[PDB]
RNA sequence: GCUUGUGCUGUCUUCGUCCA
């Protein structure tokens, strides 16, 4: 039904190995004259939810 | 009753005859060099800076392949197996690469070569690379260009090629019988003619062919086997065979054991 | 496209990823093994699983 | 505090959260952050 | 991108014949003579080195991130 | 992320036994032995040597799936012997053959060297 | 009213499918819910195989209640219905 | 004397996967 049989030991020594890849994007956004987003590492006394 | 007989014989290749044995005994000393011989190859690498094009795993999996000289792995001990804490003398050798490039023109080559052994077994021939000479360079690892250098720590255990194929100490064996198809094991597909259709073995000269007026015999076995062991390096192709003939023994030693123990 | 789209297997707990059938129900599945994706309902109640292993197996 | 990189000339520098984020010498727009300290390790297989 | 240290198929190491090939290449072997010349017979060994594009040559032509 | 352990294949774990036996009841004088984390090499080589003995009158194995390191061997043997006795001995045999094998293997390479 | 009395009941004498199904199931919810067996259980411990244990040997104490297009109904045990 | 925090958008558009 279409399958395959392939090689554990090929596979052990690179065979069809690939790198992959993925980007994620953020920014500070502007509200108000004042209200600008901070990049920071919150903490659970200042920061809610 | 069994014999050997031995056609060519190499550091690296070993080409031999089995003779009255089963043909099950054969096949399983073949499974067992292929998967069961233990060696040496690198398991864990601490990169300490890597600032080449290679990606880090790339560079641990090109290391992992590596083979070493894993004559005396019989007497280290596996790391799963040692009471030691971390990794200690008795249970891994300790190999370390640093490499960089001096000068803003041209590439340098990292080669295996360049792997220094600093720590393992005292006085057992095992950790160390393997060389075809003495100026031999050895396996291309990376490339490096102005200001790009690689430092690594790289931690060597002992395995079988059923954990990884790292582990193997053979490539290829090859394996035949019955080089003229008197015991009929296989029916050869054909257009006009099966004889002349199909190469020669290269064994078929060490059988004599069959008479055109002989009958079939229904009561003859498989009884002469020809195979080529092939290694890697890490061990030499005597070492291998009698290695593997030692793995099935104590394999059917264990068995023999169980089957005692369980009264 | 027909109720035999929709059986009731056994589970047996399988290790890599992927769901595994018989060949022989691959036909009223009309599914082949080339990527092919299908979707698995676990009953929630007594009855529920008497009427999947009474009637729909 | 945290070090940086330059994304043209390769110069490294340090930030305070304060000034522009700009190389100090050639003035790029694009820096990258250095690589962490802590240990790296990997299974060769 | 970089030429494999075993082969695929068999894991006979072909990775230390890179530059002997592109050598043998340079004094004007045939590609079938110099895989001959290197003792690679079977054709799985034959097609790693036969077939292999190395791709570091243009990695390494952008400028080094760190210095 | 559904991948095993790769050591699986071959490391026993402390609450599995390497070895279970119990009897076909079936058939006279037969039993059912489980082999843990053992494969091909060697059912082939004990069933192919337990299969050449005159008083073995049945001997075959099964593995059951190959994601699962493991076989099963059926054997039966005659009335005055057990099938157990008959696996000792096949063992021992085996060892023998490996061991003259072993032996003249080194004596060729010598004589070759 | 829309009761039948038992003697004139015309609908089939076997259980079918679907009543099996649903009395099997409600059976065996209400053995896991801490209900009385009325059979003798050797080493049996899921409902299911209890409540089929029961249907075999006419012990289930359901009544299953039938109905008619028109509104009207017929009641039958579950002990005199023909199970195969 | 010091104690571990408890969740997620909407609407379109495009490109794809397996059948048909
Ligand atoms: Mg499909
Ligand atoms: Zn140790
Ligand atoms: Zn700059
Ligand atoms: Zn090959």
């Amino acid at each position: 039904e279409d399958s395959m049989i392939m090689n554990q030991s090929s596979i052990d020594r690179g065979l069809f190995r690939s790198l992959f890849f993925r980007s994620y994007m953020d920014q500070e956004k502007r509200f108000g004259i004042s209200i600008v987003e901070e990049f920071e590492k919150p903490t659970r006394a200042t920061t809610l939810r | 009753e069994p014999k050997v007989n031995i056609i060519n014989a190499q550091d690296d290749e070993v080409e031999l005859m089995l003779s009255d044995v089963n043909l099950s005994l054969a096949n399983s000393l073949r499974r067992t060099m292929l998967a069961e011989v233990p060696t040496l190859a690198i398991d864990l690498v601490e990169i300490k800076m890597n600032t080449s094009v290679l990606a880090d795993e790339f560079i641990s999996h090109r290391l992992g392949l590596i083979p070493l000289v894993s004559e005396d792995v019989e007497e280290m001990k596996y790391s799963r197996d040692c009471t030691c804490e971390d990794y200690c003398d008795e249970c891994s050798v300790v190999l370390e690469l640093s490499a960089r490039h001096e000068g803003e023109e041209g590439t340098t080559d990292v080669y295996s070569s360049s792997l220094i052994k600093v720590s393992g077994p005292g006085n057992l021939n095992v950790g160390e690379p393997v060389r075809r000479d003495d100026y031999d360079q050895g396996i291309l690892l990376c490339k490096l260009r102005n200001h790009q250098e690689l430092n690594i720590r790289c931690i060597a255990k002992k395995g079988i090629a059923k954990e990884h194929a790292k582990w193997s100490p053979c490539s290829a064996i090859a394996f035949e019988y019955d080089p003229h198809n008197k015991l009929k094991h296989t029916d050869f597909w054909f257009e006009v003619d099966a004889k002349k259709e199909w190469p020669d073995s290269k064994y078929a000269t060490w059988e004599e062919p069959p008479k055109p007026g002989e009958v079939f015999d229904y009561k003859a076995k498989p009884n002469r086997f020809y195979m080529t062991v092939e290694t890697t390096g890490s061990l030499k192709a005597n070492q291998v065979f009698s290695r593997g003939i030692k793995t099935l023994q104590e394999k059917l030693a264990n068995v023999l054991f169980e089957l005692e123990n369980s009264r | 496209l027909h109720k035999m789209s929709m059986m009731a297997h056994r589970v047996k707990v399988m290790p890599y990823s992927t769901f595994r059938l018989n060949l022989s129900v691959t036909s009223p599945y009309n599914a082949d093994f080339d990527g092919d994706e299908m979707n698995l309902h676990v009953p929630q109640s007594e009855e529920t699983r008497a009427e999947l292993s009474q009637l729909c197996a | 505090g945290v070090k940086y990189t330059c994304g043209a000339c390769a110069h490294n520098f340090s930030l305070n959260k304060s000034d522009p984020v700009r190389c100090k010498e050639c003035g790029h727009r694009v820096i990258y952050k250095a690589r962490t300290k802590r240990m790296i390790q990997f299974d060769a297989r | 991108m970089i030429i494999p240290v075993r082969c695929f198929s068999c894991g006979k190491v072909v990775g230390d014949k890179w530059d002997a090939y592109l050598r043998l290449l340079e004094e004007g072997k045939q590609e079938g003579d110099a895989l001959d010349e290197l003792k690679l017979k079977r054709y799985c060994c034959r097609r790693m080195v036969l077939t292999h594009v190395d791709l570091i040559e243009k990695f390494l032509r952008y400028n080094p991130l760190e210095k | 992320m559904n991948a095993p352990d790769r050591f699986e294949l071959f490391i026993l774990p402390d609450d599995v036994p390497k070895l279970k036996i119990t009897p076909d009841s079936r058939v006279p004088n037969c039993i059912i032995i489980k082999f843990e984390r053992e494969d091909h090499t060697l059912a082939n080589l004990l069933r192919e040597e337990l299969a050449l003995y005159p008083d073995v009158t049945f001997v075959a194995y099964k593995v059951e799936h190959p994601l699962f390191a493991n076989f099963v061997m059926r054997l039966q043997t005659e009335e005055g012997t057990r099938p157990k006795q008959a696996l000792e001995r096949a063992c021992a045999s085996i060892i023998n053959k490996l061991k003259t094998l072993d032996h003249k293997f080194n004596e060729e390479w010598n004589i070759k060297n | 009213e829309l009761a039948i009395l038992k003697e004139e009941r015309t609908t089939t004498p076997y259980l079918t499918k679907y009543e099996r199904a649903r009395i099997l199931g409600t059976r065996a919810l209400q053995i896991s819910m801490n209900a009385p067996v009325l059979v003798d259980i050797e080493g049996e411990t899921d409902p299911l195989q209890i409540a089929m244990k029961e249907l075999s040997q006419r012990k289930i104490p359901l009544v299953i209640r039938r109905y008619l297009p028109d509104g009207s109904y017929e009641d039958w045990g579950c002990d005199e219905l023909i199970v195969d």
